[PDB]
RNA sequence: UUUUUUUUUU
RNA sequence: UCAGAGAGGACGGAAACCUCUCGUAGAGCAAAAGGGCAAAAGCUUGCUUGAUCUUGACUUUCAGUACGAGUACAGACCGCGAAAGCGUGGCCUAUCGAUCCUUUUAAUCCUGAUUGUUUCAGGUAAGAGGUGUCAGAAAAGUUACCACAGGGAUAACUGGCUUGUGGCAGCCAAGCGUCCAUAGCGACGUUGCUUUUUGAUCCUUCGAUGUCGGCUCUUCCUAUCAUUGCGAAGCAGAAUUCGCC
RNA sequence: ACUGAUUUCUGCCCAGUGCUCUGAAUGUUAAAUCGUAGUAAUUCGAGUAAGCGCGGGUAAACGGCGGGAGUAACUAUGACUC
RNA sequence: ACCAUCUAGUAGCUGGUUCCUUCCGAAGUUUCCCUCAGGAUAGCUGGAUCUCAGGCAGUUAUAUUCGGUAAAGCUAAUGAUUAGAGGAACCUAUUCUCAAACUUUCAAUGGAUAUGAAGUUGCAGUUUCUUUAGUGAACUGUCAACGUGAAUGCGAGGUCCAAGUGGGCCAUUUUUGGUAAGCAGAACUGGCGCUGUGGGAUGAACCAAACGUGGAGUUAAGGUGCCUAACUUCUCGCUCAUGAGACCCCAUAAAAGGUGUUGGUUGAUAUUGACAGCAAUCAACUAGCCCUGAAAAUGGAUGGCGCUUAAGCGAGAGACCUAUACUCC
RNA sequence: GCUUACGACCAUAUCACGUUGAAUGCACGCCAUCCCGUCCGAUCUGGCAAGUUAAGCAACGUUGAGUCCAGUUAGUACUUGGAUCGGAGACGGCCUGGGAAUCCUGGAUGUUGUAAGCU
RNA sequence: GCCUCGAUAGCUCAGUUGGGAGAGCGUACGACUGAAGAUCGUAAGGUCACCAGUUCGAUCCUGGUUCGGGGCACCA
C-alpha cells in the first residue's frame, strides 16, 4: 500500500512552472479578499507554510475568514456518499480569485440597469434570461465567385 | 488462505443509492472560526446599537 | 538454455530499459548497425530500399544479427563490400525477464512457488510496431534486385511478417530524388557525409555571401 | 572549450524581474515593506521612500497597488534653492531640509500642518509625534532601497527631517549622527551640529589651513555662492525658517511641443530593402575580388 | 650451554 | 554568491594560494527520494533563546475517533532589526506511545469525616519512566504414543486449465557431405504440434475416490521396429538409409 | 549408574556443563540484631549464615578429539618443511 | 482404570431451526482489534413516522477553472544510443533508435465552483476592531425601491429504533506479477450471487428482455429443408475438398507453399502479323474461395439427419415465425 | 520626443556586435578632515563639482540567436460512446461526437501607472 | 535456491574511527665456515579481490560485482 504522508505524489502539482520559477510577483499580495468571496486553490511550492492539502487543489471555496496573511475557506469534499464542507486556512500565495462568481455579477448588475433603464424610459420590460443557442434560420447562398468544386475520394497511393 | 483482497467495486454504486448529499445552506452564517478580535469587535457593536 | 521466442513474442509489459533500477543486464548479441561502404558521399548511393514489419511483436537481438549476417554475406558475395550501406534501423533496448525454476526430480522441495515471483533479466529484445523499418540499405540503381533478394533472404531470420518496399526518397535522406537534385543544383542541401543538411535563409548575410542561395 | 551560453541555455533561461535586472529594487524586502494585511483590506499603508543621487537628495511618499505604486508628495533637494541653499544640496543639512521640506508640505496638503507642528527647535534630541486631539499623527514607514544601512547615514537624515516634521516614523536613534555603537550612548549637540553642517564649516577651516588651491579646488563654487565657514550655520537655520514658513509646490510651466532626437525604427518594406541592397552589395565585392 | 653434513673412480 | 570553465602569476607540478572575465543554479541546504530556494531558504558574520507560558479552531489518517505531525489566529512575556516585519524549533513531505502504577514541577490549593498542629498519605493540573506485534497480553520445545471441533477457505495421489521444462514436426539456407546447401544433415534465427516428463495453479474430493511396482486380461492410438505394396539414395549385392499408403 | 560371556585392548582433552573438596576468603548476600536522626510513624548506616563468586580434583561423569601451502635425479605420491 | 457428581462444563466450529399471503429489500467494502473461519465501527436495508409545500438532480447549457495520461519532443534540459560530415582525442552542425521511476508542449473522457428574494440598489445607526482620517470591515433597522434572471425532470426535508452483511465471482476497456493459466492483484461500469423468461443444440455471467393472473395484436435477439412454428421464396456471384464448409463469447491453429479457379495492379511484345510446331501473348505481383502444411489413444459429432446453380461462403429483397418484452382488453 | 524616483505585468522586456545622444537628469568623476567600513576610501560611508559622454543608461541598426504570436502540420495523431463489425491473433476499418503537438513558413521585438522635471 | 563468513607481500595470518599496511616463513646482500646448513648484521617486498558513494582523507564505513568456504533444503 502506498504511504500517507501529506504531499505524497505531489511531484508534478507542486512544483513550478518552467520557466517560472523564482520570486513571487507582489500583486498576489496586493490582492483583496473579503468574507464571502470565491477563491480557486493552486497550491505554490515555493511557499512551504500554509500549503493546502492535495485534495483541495484545484478546487474552488467560499472565504470565511481573513487574518493577516491567510484566510479560511469553505471547500466541498466527497466523502463517500456525502459532501463535506471542510474549513482550511490557506495563505494568499496559494490563492486566486475566481472569475465566475464575478461573471455572474456583472451579469446581475447588467440585468438591474438594463430593467431599470428600460422601466424610467417607459419601454416594455425587455428579456433577461439566457437561452440556449437556437437552430440556424433559413438564409441564401450565393455562388457568384464561389462555384461549387466536384470533389471524389482519392486513389490510395504507395507512401513509402 | 490469502485474506487481504481490498477493493472499491460496489462503493460508488452504494453511496448514490440514497443519492449524494450536498451541504447545507445555513453553514455559511455561523461564526465559528473567525477571529477572535474581530468576533469581540462584533460583539461589542452588536451590544451597543440603538434599536429605535 | 534460451527460451523459445514465442514466450516474449508480443509486447505485454511497459519498456524495461537497462537504467540504474535493472542491473547485471547481459549484453545484446548485436553490436554493429551499419555495414557495407557507409562512409560514402551522398550521392553515391542514390537508391534505397527499405524492409517494415507487419507485426507488433519482439524482435530479439538474436534475431537481429542472424539477419545482419545473413544479408552482409549475401551483399559483400554478390555485390562486393564497397557497393552497399546497410543499416539497421532497430535498437533492442526492452529487457526480458526469466523467473528460473529447477527441472530436475525432487526439485518441489525446493522450488517457490509462485510467492516472490519477480523476474531477472534474460536478453535484450527490440520492440517493433506495424509500420516500422527494421532494415534500411542504399545502393545504386543497378543492385535493387539484390537488394531485394537480401531483405527476401533476411525477413526468413525474423517472426511474423515483414515487407520489402523501395522507397521514392534519395538514400537515406528526407528528400524525394527529384527535389533532393533540384535543391543540391540550387545549393541549398549541403554534404553531411551520409546525410545532407538544409541551408535556411533567415541569418547573417555575412555568412550568407560564402553560398549565396 | 565547449560553448556554455548555446541555443540549450537561451532557450531554458529565465529573466528575473525587470527591476532586479536592473538592480533597483530588492523585492525581498520590498514584500515586507509595501504589503498591508488582509483583515486591513484596502487601507493604504504608507512608504517613505529615501533614495539619494550623485547630485540630488529625493524624499517621497507612497503606498501601493496593482498597478504601481502612488506617489501623494515629494521632496528634493534641488528645489531648496527656492528656500536658499544653493551648494551641498547632498550633503547632511541639506538632506535634513529635503526631510523636513517633504513632512511640512504633505501634512499642509492633507490639512494636518496647524494641528501637528513637530519640533520646532533643532536639539537633536530623538523625538517622536505624540498623538494630539483625536486624529492620529500621519504614519509612514522609512525605505532605504539599496542603501547601507550605516550609523549617521543622510537617509536617517532624512528620516530624521520627516519625523521632527511631524510625521510618525517608527525609528530608534540607534542609526543617527552622534550615537556611540560602541557605549550606546547618543550625542544629541554633535547631532543637531551635523544637522546644521558644522562639519562642513569645519572641513572649510582645516582646508583652509592647510593649503589655499586644495580649499578652492574643493569648494570652488561654494566661494562664488559666498558661502563660507561664519556663516553657513546661519545659512541652515535661515533655510529651515523658510521651509517652515512656506511649503506648497512649486507651480508647473507649459508644455513646450517636441520634436524626434532619436532615430524612428525602420519598417518591414525599409528592412527589406536594405536586405537586398546588402545583397546586392556582397554579390559586387565577391566578384569583383 | 650449543657444535648437523662432505657426490663416484683414481 | 554557488558548481564549473577560460586566461594570467617565484618555488607551484593535473592538483596549495593570488587576480580578472564568463557562469539560470549545472552547487549547497544533517540524512533517503521528490518538490522549493540567487541582494536566498545557500556562504560569512553580529546579537540572541519563539525549541518559552495559555486556551480554543482547523488540516492530515479518519469512524470525519484517538495519538503523532502540521496550519492560521487570539492573549502574555521576549529575541533580532533603524524599521516595515519575522519568530511557538529544524525550507516542506517520515523521525514515534493509551489505561493502571511510579516519579517530578505547580498552589502561601483541597481531603484524611471526634476538635486541632506538624509529619505522612491521598487528590486537582502539566511532564517523564513503555509497550517497535508500534490503538499498547507477562510467555520455550517435542509428539512417529497422540486426541478433539472443523476445513476441499488449505497441502500430499487422480482429474481440470497452463506447458516454462520434457517429447515430437515444420520454414531460409551459412556450412558438412572428395567437387555439390537440400542424397542425408543442417548452424545463426524462426514457426508449430503433444500432454508417456517435471513444474505452476488450487477448480472438485479431507461425515476418506484405498496411495508404488510387479503379475494377470482386454481394448485403443499411432509420431512404423518387423511383415505386405511402393517411391528416393553418396541404391553394382548379405547389408544399410530416407520417404509414402 | 553405566557397560554387558571368554580373548586382546580401553588412547588424548577438566577449556564448556555437571559433581565434588578446602576455605583465610569485607567480593555479593535475607530475616533478626545493633547504632545514628526524629516528639513518633519512619529515615540513614553497620554487622550479616548457607549459597553464588574466587581456587583444586574428577571423563569406565555428560561429552569432545582441526585447517592451508611447499617438497624426493622420469612421472605420481609426499617420508620432510613452513 | 472404572463409578457418580461438579455438568445441560466451554466451543470465534459442524448440523438443525416447524403456518399462508402482501409490501420493501441488501453485503462481501472502510477503520480498530494476538485480528485473518471471529467481532466492534461506518456504509448498504426495514419500520415508525413527524415538519412542511421549490429547491433539488449519477442529465445538459453558459462562465470560470484543475490536471501532465494518450498523442508529441529529444535537430529543447537529464539519462541512454548508431554513423559519418566540417574544423586520435576535442569543438561545431548533424544523424539512427529509446525512457514506469525524462520532458518544453499537451488532448478526449474526467473533477470542481457559480448561475438572484438567504438577491441588487440606496439611508441611517453601532463598534472598545482598523485607518492620519467615514478611512474601512462587519453588523444592526418591524428602514425604502426593485420582483424570480439557463434547459429538462420532479414535491422536499428531519428524527429515532433495529436486522442481515463484513469468503465474493464474471464480462468490455485500462492494467501489475507470471512463459502461461478456467492463475494472482487492481481502476470504471454492468451483471451473477438474489433471477425467472425468448435465443446461443447444452451453460450463473453471452444476445434480447426482467416477472401479478388470463386473452387478442405486434415485435426484440434469433430464425424459416426435416427434426421445429416460419419459403426447398426472389437476384447476382464464388467454391469440389479420397469425410469442404456452415454464424459473438465458443470451444485451437501458424510460418511457408499450389502452373486449382476467380477477380485486380504493374511492365513489356504483338497486326512494319506476339508465344509453340517443324490472335493475343509473356513476366512479376496482389487477394477471394479451395488444397498441402494439419499426428492420440471407448464409437461420435456445423446439435442430428443430411445438404453440392446448396440446406455452403459474400452482398442483397420480399414475406413469414416466435418471449413472462411493447399496445389494448 | 525625452530624464529621474517609486512601481504593475515579468524576455514582444533577454543576449551579441555597432551608430547616435539636443536639454534636464542619471552616471562616471575629484577629495578622504569629519561620520562610517575595509588588508586595500576597490566596495560601503562622508565633503564636493575640475573634467567626460569613454563606459553605464536611452533610442536606433542586424535577410542576428532567443522569446512571443500566427499559419502549416491536419480534420492528421490520439480519443468518448456502438456493432451477433472484418481478422487465428496481433490488430484494422466503419458509425457517433471531441480533437492535438513537432519540423517548416510568416510576422512582432515591451506595454503602462503615480510623482517630479526637460524639450 | 535461502541464510551467513572471508578475500591483505611468493605462502600462512594480523591491522586500526578512517590518518601505520604489519608478524612469521620465503627472496636478495654482506659476514662466520675449507664449503653447505645453523648463526650474526642489513634490504626489498601486497590485487589491501574489483567497482560506486559518504564525509577534509577509506584496506577499513556503506552499497553492488567476482571467487572460495560453511549451514538449511522438512512433511506426505
Ligand atoms: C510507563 C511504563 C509502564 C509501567 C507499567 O508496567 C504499565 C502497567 C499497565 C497496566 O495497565 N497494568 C500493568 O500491570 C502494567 C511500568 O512500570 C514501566 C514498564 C513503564
Amino acid at each position: 500500500t502506498n504511504s500517507k504522508g501529506l504531499r505524497r505524489g505531489t511531484r508534478y502539482m507542486f512544483a513550478r512552472d518552467f520557466r517560472k520559477h523564482g520570486v513571487e510577483h507582489l500583486s498576489t499580495y496586493y490582492t483583496q479578499y473579503k468574507r464571502g468571496d470565491l477563491v480557486d486553490i493552486k497550491t505554490n511550492g515555493a511557499f512551504q507554510k500554509g500549503m493546502p492539502f492535495k485534495a483541495y487543489h484545484g478546487r474552488t471555496g467560499r472565504i470565511f475568514n481573513v487574518t493577516r496573511g491567510a484566510v479560511g475557506i469553505i471547500v466541498n469534499k466527497r466523502v463517500r456518499g456525502n459532501i463535506l464542507p471542510k474549513r482550511i486556512n490557506i495563505r494568499i500565495e496559494h490563492i486566486k480569485p475566481s472569475k465566475c462568481r464575478t461573471d455572474f455579477l456583472n451579469r446581475v448588475k447588467s440585468n438591474d440597469e438594463k430593467r431599470k433603464a428600460a422601466k424610467s424610459a417607459g419601454q416594455p420590460v425587455p428579456a433577461l434570461k439566457r437561452l440556449p443557442v437556437a437552430p440556424r434560420g433559413a438564409h441564401t447562398v450565393t455562388t457568384q465567385n464561389n462555384e461549387p468544386e466536384l470533389l471524389a475520394p482519392l486513389r490510395f497511393e504507395i507512401v513509402a | 488462505a490469502k485474506s487481504k483482497n481490498h477493493t472499491n467495486h460496489n462503493q460508488n454504486k452504494k453511496a448514490h443509492r440514497n443519492g449524494i448529499t450536498k451541504p447545507k445552506k445555513h453553514i455559511f452564517l455561523s461564526m465559528k472560526g473567525v477571529d477572535a478580535k474581530f468576533i469581540k469587535n462584533l460583539r461589542f457593536s452588536r451590544k451597543n446599537n440603538k434599536r429605535q | 538454455g534460451r527460451r523459445p521466442a514465442r514466450c516474449y513474442r508480443y509486447i505485454k509489459n511497459k519498456p524495461y530499459p537497462k537504467s540504474r533500477f535493472c542491473r547485471g543486464v547481459p549484453d545484446a548479441k548485436i553490436r554493429i548497425f551499419d555495414l557495407g561502404n557507409k562512409r560514402a558521399n551522398v550521392d553515391t548511393f542514390p537508391a534505397c530500399v527499405h524492409m517494415m514489419s507487419n507485426e507488433r511483436e519482439h524482435l530479439s537481438s538474436e534475431a537481429l544479427e542472424a539477419a545482419r549476417i545473413c544479408a552482409n554475406k549475401y551483399m559483400v558475395k554478390n555485390c562486393g563490400k564497397d557497393g552497399f550501406h546497410l543499416r539497421v534501423r532497430k535498437h533492442p533496448f526492452h529487457v526480458t525477464r526469466i523467473n528460473k525454476m529447477l527441472s530436475c526430480a525432487g526439485a518441489d522441495r525446493l522450488q517457490t512457488g509462485m510467492r516472490g515471483a519477480y523476474g531477472k533479466p534474460q536478453g535484450l529484445v527490440a520492440r517493433v510496431d506495424i509500420g516500422d523499418i527494421l532494415f534500411s540499405m542504399r545502393i545504386k540503381e543497378g543492385n535493387v534486385k539484390h537488394a531485394i533478394e537480401a531483405f527476401r533472404r533476411a525477413k526468413f531470420k525474423f517472426p511474423g511478417r515483414q515487407i520489402i518496399v523501395s522507397s521514392r526518397k534519395w538514400g537515406f535522406t528526407k528528400w524525394d530524388r527529384e527535389d533532393y537534385e533540384r535543391m543540391r543544383a540550387e545549393g541549398r542541401l549541403r554534404s553531411d557525409g551520409v546525410g545532407v543538411q538544409l541551408q535556411r535563409e533567415h541569418g547573417p548575410l555575412t555568412k550568407w555571401i560564402e553560398n549565396p542561395i | 572549450v565547449k560553448v556554455i551560453k548555446n541555443k540549450a541555455y537561451f532557450k531554458r533561461y529565465q529573466v528575473k524581474l525587470r527591476r532586479r535586472r536592473e538592480g533597483k529594487t530588492d523585492y525581498y524586502a520590498r514584500k515586507r515593506l509595501t504589503v498591508q494585511d488582509k483583515n486591513k483590506y484596502n487601507t493604504p499603508k504608507y512608504r517613505l521612500i529615501v533614495r539619494i543621487t550623485n547630485k540630488d537628495v529625493v524624499a517621497q511618499l507612497a503606498y501601493s497597488k496593482i498597478e504601481g505604486d502612488v506617489v501623494v508628495a515629494s521632496a528634493y533637494s534641488h528645489e531648496l534653492p527656492r528656500y536658499g541653499l544653493k551648494v551641498g544640496l547632498t550633503n547632511y543639512a541639506a538632506a535634513y531640509a529635503t526631510g523636513l521640506l517633504l513632512a511640512r508640505r504633505h501634512l499642509k496638503t492633507i490639512g494636518l500642518d496647524s494641528t501637528y507642528k513637530g519640533h520646532e527647535e533643532l536639539t537633536g534630541e530623538d523625538y517622536n509625534v505624540e498623538e494630539e486631539g483625536d486624529r492620529a499623527p500621519f504614519k509612514a514607514v522609512l525605505d532605504i532601497g539599496l542603501a547601507r544601512t550605516t550609523t549617521g547615514s543622510k537617509i536617517f537624515a532624512v528620516m530624521k527631517g520627516v519625523a521632527d516634521g511631524g510625521i510618525n516614523v517608527p525609528h530608534s536613534e540607534s542609526r543617527f549622527f552622534g550615537f556611540d555603537q560602541e557605549s550606546k550612548e547618543y550625542n544629541a549637540e554633535a547631532h543637531r551640529d551635523r544637522i546644521l553642517g558644522k562639519h562642513v564649516a569645519d572641513y572649510m577651516t582645516y582646508l583652509k589651513e592647510e593649503d589655499e588651491d586644495r580649499y578652492k579646488r574643493q569648494f570652488s563654487k561654494f566661494l562664488a555662492a559666498g558661502l563660507n565657514a561664519d556663516n553657513l550655520v546661519a545659512t541652515y537655520q535661515k533655510v529651515h525658517s523658510a521651509i517652515r514658513a512656506d511649503a506648497s509646490p512649486a507651480a508647473k510651466k507649459a508644455a513646450k511641443p517636441s520634436k524626434r532626437h532619436t532615430a524612428k525604427r525602420l519598417t518591414y518594406d525599409e528592412r527589406k530593402q536594405r536586405v537586398a541592397d546588402k545583397k546586392a552589395l556582397l554579390l559586387q565585392l565577391k566578384e569583383q575580388q
